[PDB]
């Protein structure tokens, strides 16, 4: 019992670190994708000019 | 001087067009970054 106490204190842990991992993931794909949005949009500018 | 008897010139111009517009970029500066540094640890008095 008590190693299993302790076992699930650690995993838990283990359990937020991934669910950090993914937000972090996505916020930075988002910003991937912004970026380019923005670079396109200054392509286009030039030609439209 | 070239002209025609109205005036008129008998000669096209040119005038070399300016070459195009300019496109600007920005770029991401990193500089060096540091650390923090460790001190002696005290002793405690419970058990760990």
């Amino acid at each position: 019992p008590v190693m299993l106490e302790r076992t699930r204190n650690l995993v838990a842990q283990l359990t937020q670190f991934g669910t950090s991992l993914l937000s972090m993931a996505e916020h930075d794909d988002a910003d991937e994708l912004t970026t380019l949005l923005l670079q396109q949009g200054m392509e286009l500018a030039t030609q439209s000019i | 001087h070239n002209l025609s008897i109205d005036g008129q010139p008998l000669s096209l111009a040119i005038y070399a067009e300016p070459t195009d517009p300019k496109a600007l970029l920005t770029s991401m500066v990193q500089a060096s970054q540091g650390g923090s540094a460790v001190l002696p640890g005290t002793l405690s008095l419970y058990r760990f």
